[PDB]
Order: C-alpha cells, then sequence, then structure tokens
C-alpha cells in the first residue's frame, strides 16, 4: 500500500464515526422540527441560528447533570446495560458501504453482523431496566423483551427473502444486484413488512412501549439521569438512523444513483443519504400520524399477521426462481 | 477429513487418504483370507497422519534444532536486512537481489 | 505448504534453493492480474490443448502430479508467454487501454467493455485469435457482444459498437 | 518372588484412592458447613 | 556462506495476533466461574451471555465467522429469554441470601482432575498444539481449489439440503415435538 | 484446552449446584457449548464441513432442549411453588 | 454406440431370490409396472382403515360429541388413502428390487430398454439436474423403499446410477439390430 | 355464523378472506408457489425459454486420452 495501515484504518473510522454521530444530532432536531411543521409549531429556532445547535445544548447539559445511583438499584448493571446499548448500537455502522466496497469492513457475512449487534444492544434495555428495581423501570424492560420476542423473527424472516435474491448476505453484493431493479419493485410486501418491524425493532412509535410516557413515566430510562439517559438516547436515534440505512440498502439500491474519485464518490454518499434522510422523514411521519398500539396486540400482529405472511413467502419466491430459472449465483461476482 | 467437503466448497484435504484406505479394504480384505486387511495398515496409518501431523510434527522438531544449531555456529558475514529480502525479484532493485541470494 | 487460508500469519518464509539443473529452466511469466485477466481468453484460444494436457497429467498421477507432469507445466507457461508477447508486439496500445480500465474497475470485465471490444478486434485482425465462452444462451444475444450492460456503472456509450469477427461495418 | 511390601502399598494406593472420593463425596452432600479440611 | 531461509516479516495481508485467543480464552473461563459462583440469578446470566460471546469471537477469529455470528444471534435471544424465566419463576432476594458452603471443593479437585486427565489423551493433536523450540504452520497458495472459492455459510448450504438432508428432516421432527410439547404442558387451560 | 475446562464447569456447574433448576438447565447448555467448540475447533484442523454442520445441529437440538426444560419447569413451579433446590 | 463401460459406479450388491432389474427405479415406472393386483391390494388396504375405526365405533362407542366422528373418518381416511398408496408402489418396486416374483416386469423391462438403445435416447433418461446432483439423488434413494414404514421417499430424477450391468440392453439390441438388416436384405 | 369448511367450501373461503385475511392469504400465497413449479416450467419450455447450462465451478477436465502434443517444448525456450 502507499502509506501506513493504521492510519488508512485511523482515518476511515473517523470519516465514518465522526459524520454519523453529527447526522445523528441533527435527526433529533430535525424530527422536533418536523413534528412542529406538522403540529403548526416550528421546532428548535433559538439555541443556534434556526435552532441548529440545540442537540449540542441537550448534549452538553446532560454530561454536565447529576448522575444518580439508586439504592435499590444493582449499580454495576445499573451503569453496564446503557454503555452496552450504545456500543452495540453505534458497532452496526461498521459494515455500511458508502459506494461499493466501501465499508469499514467489507464482510462476506455483514448481514448476520448487523442482526448480532442490534439483538445484543437490546440485551442492554433489558439490563439497565431490571437493575433499577423501581416498578416503572421493571414494566419498561419487561416490554422491550416482549417487543424482541415480536420484531426479530420479522426482521431475520424479512431480510432472508432479500438473501434469496441477492445470494451473498454481503452488504455490498446486494447494492450490486440492484443496479437490475430496486428490490422494493419485486419485494414491495416484504419492503412494507420489513419497515413496519424496523419501527418496532427501534422501539419508535406506535410501537414506543418500552419507553411509553403515558402509561410508565419513562419506562426502562425513568431511574437513568445525565449520561446513562444520552447513552440511551443516541443509542435509539442511531439506532432510527441505522434501520434507514439497512432499508435503504436491501429494498432501494443503498448508494445507486436515482479528485475523479472524491466527486464519484460524493453521488454514492449523497445519494445513500437522500435516500435515507427520506426513511428517517417517514419515521418522523411515522410518530406523528398515529397512536400507540397496545404491547399484547404488537405481538399478536406479527405472529399472527406478519410472520404467517412472511413465511408463505418464503415458500412462494424460490418456488418462482427456480421456475424462471433466476436463481442467483452465489460466488463472488458484484 | 472422511467426508469429501472441505470449507471452501471444494474437498476435504484428507479425503484422498481416506479413499485409499477404503480401496485397500474392499480390494484386499475377503471372507477367504481374514489376513489382506494387514496391506492396509501403513494405509491407515498415513490417513491418521494426515489428520493429526504428529510425525510431520517430530520430524520438524528434530530438522529444526538441527538446523537452528548450524546456522548459529556458522559463520556469519552479513545479514540481508528485510528491505533486501522485500526487494527480491524487482523490476529496477537487481542489486538487492544479487545480494540476497549471494550470486 | 497448506491450502488453508491464514488467521494469525505475522511471518513470511522464503527459500532462496534453486531447482536442480536436472529440471529445464522456464523463465516465468511476469505480466500481473489486470493484463493476464485481458489476455485470458487468447491464451484459451491458442493454449486450450496445453492447459487441458498438464491437467490431464495431473488427473493422471494423483497424489504425484507436481512431480511428474513439469514437462507439460513448462510448455503452458512457453505456449502462455507466445500470446502475451504477440499481444505486445501487435496490440500494445488496445492491450494497456483494457487492463488498466480493468484495473480501475475491480476487474470486472463488464465495466470495461469498449476497451474490449477494441483490443479483441485487434487481436483478431493480428493474432487471428478470438473470445469463445461455451454454453453462452442461444435465444440470448452474448453478454460480452451485448450493448447495453446493465451491471455496468458508467454506461456503454451508443458510438462503441460491439466486436463479431467475420461481420464488417 | 515379589516384593510384597513394595506391592501391597501399590495396592494400598489403589483402592484406597477410590474411598478418598467417597469420602469427598460424603463432605458434599453433608446437610452442615464443616469446611474443606472436613 | 549460503543463507537459505528467510524469515520476514509480513508487511500488509498479515493475520491478527494469536495473543488475543488466549485473552478471550481465560476471559471464556472466568465467565463460566461465574456463571455458577454468584448469588445473583441475574449477574449469573450476564455472565452467562459473556460466555457465548468470548467463545464467539473465538471462533470468529479462526474464520468460523458464520458459526460464531450464528452463535451469538442464536444465544442472545435464548439468554433474553433465560432472563424472561428467571423473573417469573425465581425469588431474586431469596436467591440472593441461598448461601453454600465449600465442603463441595474436595470433591471438585479430584473430579476435576481425573476427568481431566482421562479426556487429555482423548482429544487430538490438532487441539493440543500450543497448550524454546516451537513449530511454525506454513501456509501456501493453489489456483485450482480457488476457482469458485465459497463462503464457509455455501459450503454447508451446498451439502445440508441434499447429501445430508436426513439431518434436517430429523432435526425438523425435534423442533416440531418442543413446539408442540412446550405448548401442550404450559398452555392456559380453558 | 478450553474445551476440558468449559465441560468441566457445566459438569459441576449441573452436579453441585445447591441454587435452582435454570442454573440446572444453563450448565447443560454450558456443557454442550464445550462439546460444539471442540467438535468445531477440529473439522477446522481437517478441512471438514461436516463438523461445522455437526455443530449447528447441536445447536438447534440444544435450543429445543432448553425450551422442552423451561416448559417443564414452569409446569413443576405452577404446582411446588419454588423451583429452588432445597438442601437441609 | 456400445458406451465400453457399463458399471460406471459402486452399488450395494444384495442377496435376493429373484434377478435385479432397477435398484432406484423412477415413480413413473414403478405406476407403469405394476400389476393389477397392486391396484387391488393398495385400494383394499386404503379402505381397511377407516373401515377399522368404523367397526371399532359400531362395537365400543367412543360417545364423541356430534360432529366429531365425521373429523375422525377425515383423518383415518387420509392415512388409510396414503398407507395403502405406499402398499401398492412397494408391491410393484420389490418386483424391480428382485425382491418379489419378477418375471413380467423383467421381459417389458428388456424391452422398453432395448427399445431405447435402437433408439439412441438415453436408458433412464435426461436429467436437468448436475451429474454430481444426480448422483446424490440415487445414493439417497436406492432401495428406499425399505423404508417407507418410517420415512417415504420417491425417485423423480432421471439418473444413470441404477445399479445394473447395461451391457445386456446393448448386447441385445445390436442383436435387433442384425436380424432386422437380414430380413430387409431378403426384400 | 361461521361457516364450516367441510360442509360449504365456497362459503368458507369467502369468510375466511374476509374475516381471516391475513391467515387465509398465507394459505394462497403459499400453495401458490408449488402451482408455479407445477404450471411455469412445462410452460417456458414450451415456448421456448430454455433453462441456462451450468457454470463451470471446477477445472472442466476434458474426457479421452491426452492429444499427444509436439510443440512448445524445453528446446524452444532459448
Ligand atoms: C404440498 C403440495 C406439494 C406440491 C409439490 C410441488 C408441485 C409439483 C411440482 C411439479 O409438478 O413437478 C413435476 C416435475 C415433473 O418433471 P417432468 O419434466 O414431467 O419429468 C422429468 C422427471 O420427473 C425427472 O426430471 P429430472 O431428472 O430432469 O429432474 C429431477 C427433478 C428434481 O426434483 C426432485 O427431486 C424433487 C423430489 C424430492 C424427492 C422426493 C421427496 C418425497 C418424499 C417426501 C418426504 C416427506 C417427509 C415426511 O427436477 C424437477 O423435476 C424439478 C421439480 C420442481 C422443483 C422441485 C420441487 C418439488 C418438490 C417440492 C417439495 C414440497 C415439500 C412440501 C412439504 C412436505 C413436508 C411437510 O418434477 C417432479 O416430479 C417433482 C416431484 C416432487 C415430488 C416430491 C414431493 C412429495
Ligand atoms: C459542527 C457544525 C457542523 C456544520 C453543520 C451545522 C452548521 C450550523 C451549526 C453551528 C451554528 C453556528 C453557531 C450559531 O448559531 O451562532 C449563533 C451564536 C449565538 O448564540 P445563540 O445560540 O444564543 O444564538 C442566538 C440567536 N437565536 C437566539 C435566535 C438562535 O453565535 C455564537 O455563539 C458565536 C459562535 C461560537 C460557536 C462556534 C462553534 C459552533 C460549533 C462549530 C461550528
Ligand atoms: O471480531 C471481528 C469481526 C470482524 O470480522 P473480520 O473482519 O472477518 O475479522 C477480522 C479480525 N481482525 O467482528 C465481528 O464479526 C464480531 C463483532 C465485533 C466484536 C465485538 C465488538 C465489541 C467488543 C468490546 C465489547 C465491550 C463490552
Amino acid at each position: 500500500m502507499s502509506y501506513s495501515q493504521t492510519i488508512n484504518s485511523l482515518v476511515e473510522v473517523v470519516l465514518v464515526l465522526v459524520p454519523s454521530l453529527v447526522g445523528i444530532a441533527y435527526v433529533t432536531v430535525g424530527e422536533r422540527k418536523t413534528m412542529g411543521s406538522m403540529q403548526r409549531r416550528l421546532g428548535p429556532n433559538a439555541v443556534g441560528i434556526y435552532g441548529l445547535l440545540q442537540a449540542f445544548a441537550d448534549a452538553l447539559k446532560l454530561l454536565l447533570k447529576e448522575y444518580v445511583g439508586p439504592t435499590q438499584a444493582n449499580l454495576v448493571l445499573f451503569f453496564l446495560g446503557p454503555v452496552i446499548t450504545l456500543i452495540f448500537s453505534l458497532l452496526g455502522y461498521a459494515v455500511i458501504p458508502y459506494g461499493p466496497g466501501l465499508a469499514v469492513n467489507d464482510l462476506s457475512t455483514g448481514i448476520l453482523y448487523m442482526l448480532a449487534v442490534s439483538s445484543l444492544a437490546t440485551y442492554g434495555i433489558l439490563l439497565a431496566g431490571w437493575s433499577a428495581n423501581s416498578k416503572y423501570a421493571f414494566l419498561g424492560s419487561l416490554r422491550s423483551t416482549a417487543q424482541l420476542i415480536s420484531y426479530e423473527l420479522v426482521l431475520s424472516s424479512s431480510i432472508l427473502l432479500v438473501i434469496m435474491l441477492s445470494g451473498s448476505l454481503s452488504l455490498t453484493v446486494i447494492v450490486e444486484s440492484q443496479r437490475a431493479i430496486w428490490y422494493i419493485l419485486p419485494l414491495l410486501p416484504v419492503f412494507i413488512i420489513f419497515f413496519i418491524g424496523s419501527v418496532a425493532e427501534t422501539n419508535r412509535a406506535p410501537f414506543d412501549l418500552a419507553e411509553a410516557e403515558s402509561e410508565l413515566v419513562s419506562g426502562f430510562m425513568t431511574e437513568h439521569a445525565a449520561v446513562i439517559f444520552v447513552f440511551f438516547f443516541l443509542a435509539e436515534y442511531g439506532s432510527i438512523v441505522l434501520m434507514c440505512i439497512l432499508t435503504s440498502i436491501l429494498f432501494l439500491g443503498g448508494y445507486l444513483l436515482i479528485n475523479a474519485p472524491t466527486v464519484e464518490g460524493s453521488f454514492y454518499g449523497l445519494s445513500l443519504g437522500v435516500k435515507t434522510s427520506i426513511l428517517i422523514f417517514v419515521f418522523i411521519w411515522t410518530r406523528a400520524s398515529f397512536p400507540r398500539i397496545r404491547f399484547d396486540q404488537l405481538m399478536s400482529f406479527c405472529w399472527t399477521v406478519l410472520l404467517p405472511i412472511l413465511f408463505a413467502l418464503i415458500v412462494l419466491v424460490p418456488c418462482i426462481l427456480y421456475s424462471f430459472n433466476i436463481f442467483p449465483v452465489n460466488i463472488s461476482l458484484l | 477429513m472422511a467426508s469429501g467437503y472441505g470449507l471452501n466448497g471444494g474437498p476435504s484435504r484428507c479425503f484422498p487418504f481416506w479413499q485409499e484406505l477404503l480401496a485397500c479394504y474392499v480390494t484386499n480384505s475377503s471372507e477367504d483370507n481374514p489376513d489382506g486387511k494387514n496391506k492396509c495398515i501403513p494405509v491407515m496409518e498415513d490417513y491418521y497422519e494426515c489428520l493429526h501431523h504428529r510425525k510431520e510434527a517430530a520430524r520438524v522438531r528434530a530438522l529444526q534444532a538441527a538446523y537452528r544449531e548450524a546456522e548459529a555456529k556458522k559463520l556469519q558475514e552479513n545479514p540481508p536486512t528485510a528491505g533486501q529480502i522485500r526487494n527480491l525479484g524487482l523490476l529496477n532493485k537487481e542489486e538487492d537481489t544479487k545480494k540476497v541470494h549471494c550470486a | 505448504m497448506a491450502t488453508r487460508k491464514p488467521a494469525f500469519n505475522q511471518h513470511v518464509l522464503l527459500d532462496t534453493t534453486p531447482l536442480p539443473d536436472s529440471i529445464p529452466k522456464v523463465k516465468e511469466i511476469g505480466a500481473s492480474s489486470a493484463p493476464l485477466l485481458s489476455a485470458s481468453f487468447f491464451i484459451g484460444a491458442r493454449c486450450k490443448d496445453y492447459n487441458d494436457d498438464y491437467m490431464q497429467c495431473k488427473n493422471e498421477n494423483p497424489g504425484r502430479g507436481e512431480f511428474e507432469c513439469l514437462k507439460e507445466g513448462r510448455r503452458v507457461t512457453r505456449c502462455a508467454r507466445s500470446v502475451l508477447k504477440d499481444i505486445n508486439t501487435h496490440c500494445l496500445e488496445q492491450f494497456r487501454a483494457h487492463w488498466q480500465c480493468l484495473d480501475n474497475n475491480n476487474q470486472q470485465l463488464w465495466q470495461c467493455r469498449p476497451a474490449e471490444w477494441k483490443l479483441n478486434k485487434c487481436v483478431y485482425e493480428n493474432l487471428k485469435l478470438e473470445k469463445v465462452i461455451p454454453d453462452q444462451p442461444k435465444n440470448s444475444t452474448p453478454v460480452h457482444l451485448r450493448q447495453r450492460q446493465i451491471f455496468a456503472h458508467h454506461a456503454i456509450p451508443p458510438w462503441e459498437r460491439p466486436f463479431i469477427p467475420g461481420q464488417p461495418e | 518372588p515379589k516384593d510384597a511390601v513394595h506391592l501391597g502399598l501399590k495396592g494400598a494406593a489403589v483402592v484406597g484412592g477410590i474411598g478418598l472420593l467417597f469420602a469427598a463425596v460424603r463432605t458434599s452432600l453433608a446437610r452442615k458447613n464443616v469446611g474443606p479440611w472436613a | 556462506s549460503q543463507i537459505s531461509l528467510l524469515l520476514l516479516k509480513e508487511i500488509y495481508t498479515n493475520g491478527s495476533t494469536h495473543i488475543m485467543l488466549d485473552i478471550l480464552s481465560v476471559l471464556a473461563v472466568i465467565s463460566g466461574i461465574c456463571v455458577i459462583i454468584s448469588k445473583n440469578p441475574i449477574v449469573s446470566v450476564l455472565h452467562l451471555i459473556g460466555l457465548f460471546a468470548y467463545v464467539s469471537f473465538y471462533l470468529i477469529l479462526i474464520g468460523l465467522n458464520f458459526v460464531g455470528l450464528s452463535y451469538l444471534i442464536v444465544y442472545i435471544g435464548a439468554v433474553s429469554i433465560l432472563f424472561l424465566f428467571i423473573l417469573m419463576l425465581i425469588n431474586i432476594r431469596t436467591s440472593e441470601l441461598q448461601s453454600n458452603t465449600s465442603n463441595s471443593i474436595p470433591l471438585t479437585i479430584l473430579v476435576g482432575i481425573i476427568i481431566s486427565s482421562f479426556l487429555f489423551k482423548m482429544l487430538p493433536y490438532g487441539v493440543i498444539i500450543s497448550n524454546k523450540n516451537d513449530l511454525f504452520f506454513i501456509t501456501s497458495k493453489i489456483w485450482d481449489g480457488a476457482l469458485a472459492e465459497n463462503n464457509h455459510i455455501s459450503s454447508i448450504g451446498n451439502i445440508m439440503y441434499t447429501n445430508y438432508n436426513v439431518w434436517l428432516i430429523l432435526a425438523s421432527f425435534i423442533l416440531l415435538l418442543a413446539m408442540v410439547g412446550a405448548i401442550v404442558i404450559t398452555i392456559k387451560p380453558r | 484446552n478450553i474445551t476440558l475446562i468449559l465441560f468441566l464447569i457445566g459438569i459441576l456447574g449441573f452436579v453441585l449446584n445447591r441454587k435452582n433448576i435454570i442454573l440446572m438447565l444453563i450448565s447443560i447448555e454450558i456443557m454442550l457449548l464445550s462439546i460444539t467448540f471442540l467438535i468445531l475447533l477440529s473439522s477446522l484442523n481437517m478441512d471438514d464441513i461436516i463438523g461445522q454442520t455437526y455443530a449447528i445441529y447441536i445447536i438447534v437440538v440444544a435450543g429445543a432442549e432448553s425450551a422442552i426444560g423451561l416448559g417443564i419447569l414452569v409446569a413443576f413451579y405452577r404446582l411446588r411453588g419454588s423451583i429452588a433446590i432445597e438442601y437441609k | 454406440n456400445t458406451p465400453t463401460q457399463t458399471y460406471q459406479f459402486p452399488s450395494k450388491t444384495v442377496k435376493t431370490d429373484y434377478p435385479l432389474i432397477d435398484n432406484d427405479p423412477h415413480f413413473t415406472r414403478v405406476i407403469r409396472y405394476a400389476r393389477p393386483s397392486d391396484y387391488a391390494h393398495g385400494l383394499a388396504a386404503a379402505a381397511a382403515g377407516p373401515a377399522a375405526l368404523w367397526l371399532m365405533e359400531r362395537i365400543s362407542p367412543s360417545q364423541v360429541g356430534r360432529g366429531g366422528f365425521a373429523k375422525a373418518m377425515r383423518l383415518a381416511g387420509f392415512i388409510g388413502l396414503a398407507g395403502g398408496f405406499l402398499y401398492f408402489y412397494q408391491r410393484s418396486i420389490l418386483r424391480f428390487y428382485g425382491m418379489s416374483e419378477n418375471a413380467r416386469e423383467v421381459e417389458m423391462d428388456m424391452r422398453e430398454m432395448t427399445d431405447r438403445v435402437k433408439a439412441g435416447l438415453p436408458l433412464y433418461g435426461e436429467s436437468r439436474l448436475s451429474p454430481a446432483m444426480q448422483g446424490v439423488a440415487a445414493r439417497q434413494s436406492r432401495y428406499s423403499a425399505l423404508f417407507f414404514g418410517v420415512m417415504p421417499w420417491f425417485n423423480f430424477v432421471n439418473h444413470n446410477q441404477h445399479g445394473v450391468d447395461t451391457a445386456k440392453y446393448y448386447q441385445q439390441a445390436e442383436r435387433e439390430l442384425e436380424a432386422e438388416r437380414l430380413a430387409r436384405e431378403q426384400a | 355464523t361461521t361457516p364450516r369448511f367441510w360442509s360449504t367450501p365456497l362459503k368458507y373461503c369467502r369468510w375466511a378472506a374476509r374475516e381471516r385475511p391475513a391467515l387465509f392469504f398465507s394459505v394462497v400465497i403459499g400453495a401458490l408457489g408449488p402451482v408455479t413449479l407445477a404450471t411455469v416450467p412445462p410452460l417456458r419450455r414450451l415456448i421456448g425459454d430454455v433453462d441456462a447450462a451450468p457454470i463451470p465451478l471446477t477445472y472442466p477436465i476434458p474426457p479421452g486420452p491426452r492429444k499427444q502434443l509436439k510443440g512448445y517444448d524445453d528446446d524452444t525456450e532459448d
């Protein structure tokens, strides 16, 4: 190579983490300003020009706010759960292609990597809620466990239908395969279902049961203050963007367009971000449109509506592939 | 190993040794002669050697101790540096290659 | 050494010892990955018999192919040097134009179709060699002679046309 | 001719070693805390 | 006179360090101990998921990416469910008072050494390697076996549904009995 | 070598356990894990995809066992009311 | 057109009373070579199960509700149909396995196949599946109707690995090709 | 109220579509697979749609005896 391995690895990680953590801060302001417009409001417009420094004041305010360790709380776990949720939520950005193979890890199995990292971070929510040893946080954590028993099979079922078309499990190859057609056209029911599960996966509304404010006070994060609360917020909003990126990876062609490398690489980055930003809007639009579902009804919806339909596609879709001679070669090509 | 299916989608590295042992048994052992299978003994040790490597581990231990004790005792003139080794067989580094090969 | 792919390799081992005088010397091919992919279908069109003879010799001596088929291996190396020299003395600009595009394109052949269609017509009229891929579906036009490549990032230009031997403009 | 005095200790070590673990199993199934040196 | 053997450090394209397998190995044993010595059933199950994560990270570092990810994917959901049953079926406070004595240490030592000595010979040279003249594994390259290298998930798929489909059919029957049996014994009676 | 050490933890955590039956059922999960690890490590040494296939089928039946166990444990708890194992 | 090799694959030899025709016959051959007795027995066997559950109901009623017995008939009806079809398939395939008297099957095997030879068409036909996939299919289904009590399995793959030397078919057809030419000469 | 399938299958399929659509349409979509496998392939080959040849995944070793090649021998090296 031309320069050091460690430096190339260094600047690539920075170019991924730093712009993403900046992107996370603006989704929080953007949601507050988007719902307000739907609510005939303005949203943040006085912490920085047009309100563009609001997330930083919120972040800085909490890192200077006193932490409390409850006497009834198992304290090592009280701190371990938010730290697990944050680290393991942010790890999911290590396999996103911002171009063909332009990922921190172009892994051959990056889809399974994302399922492992998301599942491990939800276990922090469960642990932190239980550790608090307060009723509402206890009821919050039990809902989060019910919720993962609801959406995890749904996403894993949905993605397996994308892998049947792509044949790869590598995020770049799936995007490259969509140069034929975006997977939202042939897999239109799967796109709706995967999007529904992603909203449930992120504990976003209408599925905000674990942290519901009108039923529990803050659910799992009710005893959590200062930096611990901020760890859970960055995990949640970083999960929203990551799931919007993954939905764009799997159904909307990823980075596909709708000095010379820099000009080209920019178009891939914009194209992925534009499609991600549209799906980020759909989340915020969804929180603003609907009531909260009841947690019994979310479990029944995933288990008697979504999964029965997804199992039937899992049968139907390969039968269409063998019939039309369109099973993808599973070798390395794209 | 014995199956025929390895890690890359290609065949297992010890499969030829397994097929020879099965071939030997079927083609030497019989009901008429119980002792044809004694021909299969060397074939059986080789299948275990391709599996565990104890005999090839034992040879390299002997030669490696013999080799290091010889090079250690041997007269030393000039060590070829890593950069010189990295320049072996390049396009415009003839001097470095000649030093490495001592030619 | 073993065919297992290494996971903890921090070192490399060399061997300055040369093959014994009893084995005839063959100058090894000096071409790199991108040039060899651009010349592969011309190596195949000239050295198929030699390539096919090496592999049939190895399948004729199981476990001993490395030591008992050395003459065939020297024959393939020599045969494949002939095409490389021939392409060099007759297609040097087009050949470089193709494998350089291939180097910038992930060695994907569909990503450099206009450079292949020029290099192939130069090879066909000079070295009289022609790219053939077996069992391509007959109904569909061959993929290396399709005007539109669906997986190409830059669309094939309308002016650039595919090269079919035996057909004039 | 065999060394009975040398043999018997080997015979004692084998059989006596078995009773060691049957002793250890007795200590484990005890309902009262006595300690490892019991 | 003659050098004849060159040991060179690999600049790029070099693998991981094998030191990390010794870190994961000790942590995996530490975590295994804490699963059973801990007085609280939730730190015990927290150490349980940590144990599977260290075993899975070890599996990824040796190149078994699918099974390590598949282990972590399946055992995180499993540990989450195990958490769920501890909450329902265990009094946490009274169990943290469920103190145990070490009358079983002498049994531990004897039972520990005797099994370990016996099963150390049962394990093969491939594994007991790397327990001042060390051996070095040497690897090279082939081209005939590299024409279409598959990923281990594809290598298993190449045979899991044709050559060994009996195991899949039997596997499916075990899952069916668990899906029917685990529900027959715990269903609300109405 | 970690294979034996893990297998001994799960065997004693099953036999020397004086806490509760979920920890009984956990220790089985540890023993199977160590055996799967031995099979996975051998299969890489012998270039065998069959060992990984064997591993995957021990994961599927190890989850089937733990579901049947947790189901039986619930049945027992509904009637007994404690899944605590009692000494003295 | 002699292949010069008629036993390409190693096959299991079984001690049976009758001649072996095919250890992995295609599903269509098992049906085609079935005797009228095989239809008669399989149909009686399918009738046996719901007729059994009827007699048990008549002699010893279950005291079931108003619509439970009709439900049980539908299950008993299916299981007897499923059990009687496996019975009928097993009766024909044993004549192919050499494990039943098969004089009729042998001659209609020698005719059908030697017809395929002189037609130049593959004895066992053509397969979409790859040559190795054919092997896996042959090694999954050969002699597989012996396990019908536990796990059913039928051959739907046209493969060439059927356990029999094919030389007798070639060695035969040419004699029918020798006599055909001579008979044409005197005309 | 609710029809029984075995008494009136068509009135049941109408009731199942209207009242239990997610379950009923799972069975349709899933059943549509084996219908696809039984009808599309025959009609595809009917209209000349030909399944493609398998792509090479191992070197294709030619059958038959070696061709007795003359040329590219050791003398030609210089």
